[PDB]
């Protein structure tokens, strides 16, 4: 594996609107995750057993 | 140790492989996982609204009202797609008639 | 399916495929267009653009690529490859120049050139005046040229002077010219006539004549089917089609309209020859299919011709045309390029 | 009233209108102009001039070499626009005319963004200002076009007039998403000393998502 | 992208403990 690296990779530049685009989805479903673990809470604190 | 060595070096040799004929992988990866993770939190969503629902058929929850998110998209820059926005904003303006 | 027009910012007055090697199995890949009416006349190489592919950045890389070009003196009056390295093109300045492709460098160059091949003459001094050389017509190793001079020239592209010249074969402009067999061909005129002519004769005279009853149409371009070396098609000043049999008779065996204008080019499909295609200064370029050779009826209204118009509506002028394998290209006044990669589907 | 500034002053190189006459003639796109000076030696060793024929070519711009593209895609579709139908109804007709006011702006921007590249390939900063300025003439045609296409051929109602203003100053006004890659490019973002400068022009375009994920890097 | 990669990691922890705890509440209702 070490005799392969000496010559460079293309660094992948992801846009600054793709970088948004991208971090806007992580936040999306990063919220929609909290929803689902607050309602699944919620749920167990109303059905005690 | 010797199995994931082998596997590694399968993935090495694959790699090595791959290389000689050209560009774009590492683009998709990305993009197939969050399309994964999105079609796995609206299962479990799914899933728990069904709980929701068969623990309201047996009067054990009863509710009051909550609500749920939207999602967003950003645009090209380097230039030639403007027709595809103005399409998209006249098929927009023909569905507001 | 869908045509793929291009802008050039030239009028294309001739278009032409680059020959096949025999026994390929390529489709026609590249293609040469010569261009009139300019400030600047240019001959050019394009290969067809690669509708089939995004890459991963979403250009679209799918258009007709300009491969190299080179400046012309004169109008591109007409066009032919000589073999797969070498362009033949004719000149309103009555020059004939053999070019050369260089795949290694993407150039193309002179290779030969004749600068007086048609002139008009004048009363006793060698003060030549232009005229425009019309038609070329090749045989390699051999060259046939036309113009408003009413010559025909027979040059060789090992040689540097005429082979052979016929002077005032016409008292008007001959247009176009193709050949029968190899010494022998045939011409077309603004009378409305087909010449035959055989370089073996030592007269200047036509081997033989043949015309329409009575009325001038002008006929601007022909062709000879490529398995029927006795079938001619010519296309006229009206918009009609002509088909020939050059063995009976003066006359057309079969009368076809065409367009509404001067039909400017017409060809056999060089595989599938029951099938033959027009253009013209009507803006319309048309397929016929016929599958004796149907193009050989003496009632076209019991063997069929079916016909349809390629252009989904009338250009500027439609000056020419080329067809190889499923491929057609044709080229226009509007400053423009047509292809399809498909004329089967 | 019109025709009220200075008339259009063409400089002609060598001729010497300081003192010295002309003669001039029309052709279908070029004037000839010839100057009445012949240079008589008063026995100075310098070649003596000749007089020079001048042929003056309209002012029209038809002859920058990449506007040539600009003439025949518009006659393509000026020709797209003669054979409308008149009884093609006011939805399939103004549907269609917007169509024609958007590819005559898709043939001004694929003009001027082929001449940006030309301008950055000028290897003489005069000919990159040349190209420049006539890259600034299409960008001022492109943005009259899309006002006037807003206005007068799709008609923006009151509501979306002001979505169709916003992306009309956003199609134009581009300096925004060059800053906001220099800024979101550098190692801390919300560190760059232009980056409240871009958070206040985001909002200013009426970008509140864009401007919203900027401030989420504070 | 190596930021991009924790906060993927940190929702599919996430996504695991609601699968978890969305089946435990399922057999919870299939018991009653």
């Amino acid at each position: 594996m070490e005799k392969v690296l000496s010559l460079p990779k293309p660094t992948i530049i992801l846009s600054a609107y793709q970088r948004k685009c991208i971090q806007s989805i992580l936040k999306e479903e990063g919220e929609h995750i909290r929803e689902m673990v607050k309602q699944i809470n919620d749920i167990r604190n109303h059905v005690n057993f | 140790v010797n199995d994931v060595l082998d596997l590694e070096w399968d993935q090495h040799l694959e790699q090595k492989k791959k290389q000689r004929h050209l560009l774009v992988p590492e683009r998709e990866t990305l993009f197939n996982t969050l399309a994964n993770n999105r079609e796995i939190i609206n299962q479990q969503r799914k899933r728990l609204n069904h709980l929701v629902d068969s623990l309201q058929q047996l009067r054990l929850y009863k509710q009051t009202s909550l609500w749920s998110l939207s999602s967003a998209v950003p645009s090209q820059s380097s230039i030639h797609s403007f027709d595809s926005d103005l399409e998209s904003l006249c098929n927009a303006l023909l569905k507001t008639t | 399916e869908e045509i793929y027009a291009k802008f050039v910012s030239q009028k294309i007055s001739k278009t032409r495929w680059r020959p096949l090697p025999p026994g390929s199995l390529q489709t026609a890949e590249t293609f040469a267009t010569g261009s009139w009416d300019n400030e600047e006349n240019y001959i050019s190489l394009w290969s067809i653009g690669d509708f089939g592919n995004l890459d991963s950045d979403g250009g679209f890389e799918g258009d007709h690529q300009l491969l190299c070009d080179i400046r012309h003196h004169g109008d591109v009056m007409d066009l032919q490859f000589f073999d797969q390295e070498r362009i033949v093109a004719a000149s309103s300045t009555g020059c004939v120049t053999v070019f050369l492709h260089h795949p290694n460098n993407q150039t193309l160059s002179v290779n030969q050139q004749w600068t007086t091949a048609h002139y008009h003459t004048g009363p006793g001094s060698p003060s030549y005046s232009s005229a425009p050389c019309t038609g070329v017509v090749c045989n390699n190793p051999e060259i046939v040229t036309v113009g408003e001079d009413g010559r025909i020239n027979l040059f060789r592209a090992d040689h540097k002077e005429a082979v052979r010249t016929i002077d005032n074969a016409d008292s008007s402009t001959l247009h176009a010219v193709t050949f029968l067999r190899t010494p022998e061909i045939l011409t077309v005129n603004s009378i409305g006539q087909l010449k035959i002519w055989d370089f073996r004769q030592q007269g200047n005279e036509p081997s033989q004549i043949l015309s329409l009853t009575g009325d001038r149409v002008p006929l601007h371009c022909v062709d000879r089917h490529p398995n029927q070396q006795h079938v001619v098609a010519t296309g006229g000043q009206d918009g009609m089609l002509s088909i020939w049999d050059v063995r009976q008779g003066t006359m057309p065996v079969s009368l076809l309209k065409a367009h509404e204008a001067e039909m400017w080019e017409v060809h056999f499909h060089p595989s599938n020859p029951e099938h033959l295609f027009t253009c013209s200064e009507d803006g319309s370029l048309w397929h016929w299919d016929a599958s004796i050779s149907s193009w050989l009826s003496t009632d076209p209204a019991k063997d069929r011709i079916e016909i349809t118009s390629l252009l989904p509506s009338r250009s500027l002028s439609v000056n020419t045309l080329d067809v190889l394998g499923p491929c057609l290209v044709c080229g226009t006044d509007a400053e423009a390029i047509y292809v399809t990669r498909h004329l089967f589907s | 009233e019109e025709l009220d500034g200075e008339p259009t002053v063409t400089l002609i190189p060598g001729v010497n209108s300081k003192k010295n006459q002309m003669y001039f003639d029309w052709g279908p796109g070029e004037m000839l102009v010839c100057e009445t000076s012949f240079n008589k030696k008063e026995k100075s060793e310098m070649v003596p001039s000749c007089p020079f024929i001048y042929i003056i070519r309209k002012d029209v711009d038809v002859y920058s070499q990449i506007l040539r593209k600009l003439f025949n895609e518009s006659h393509g579709i000026f020709l797209g626009l003669q054979r409308i139908d008149e009884e093609l109804t006011g939805k399939s007709r103004k549907s269609q005319l917007v169509r024609v006011s958007k590819n005559y702006r898709s043939v001004i921007r694929a003009c001027m963004e082929e001449m940006h590249q030309v301008a950055i390939a000028a290897k003489d900063p005069a000919n990159g200002r040349q190209f420049s300025s006539q890259v600034s003439i299409l960008s001022a045609m492109e943005l009259i076009w899309n006002l006037c296409e807003i206005l007068f051929i799709e008609v923006a109602p009151a509501g979306p007039l002001l979505l169709h203003l916003l992306d009309w100053v956003r199609l134009h006004v581009c300096e925004v998403d060059s800053l906001s890659a220099d800024v979101l490019g550098s190692e801390n973002p919300s560190k760059h000393d232009s980056f409240w400068n871009l958070v206040t022009i985001l909002v200013l375009q009426g970008r509140l998502d864009e401007a919203r994920q900027m401030l989420s890097k504070e | 992208l190596q930021q991009i990669c924790k906060i993927l990691n940190a929702h599919m922890d996430s996504l695991q403990w609601i699968d978890q705890n969305s089946a435990l509440l399922q057999r919870k209702v299939e018991e009653v």
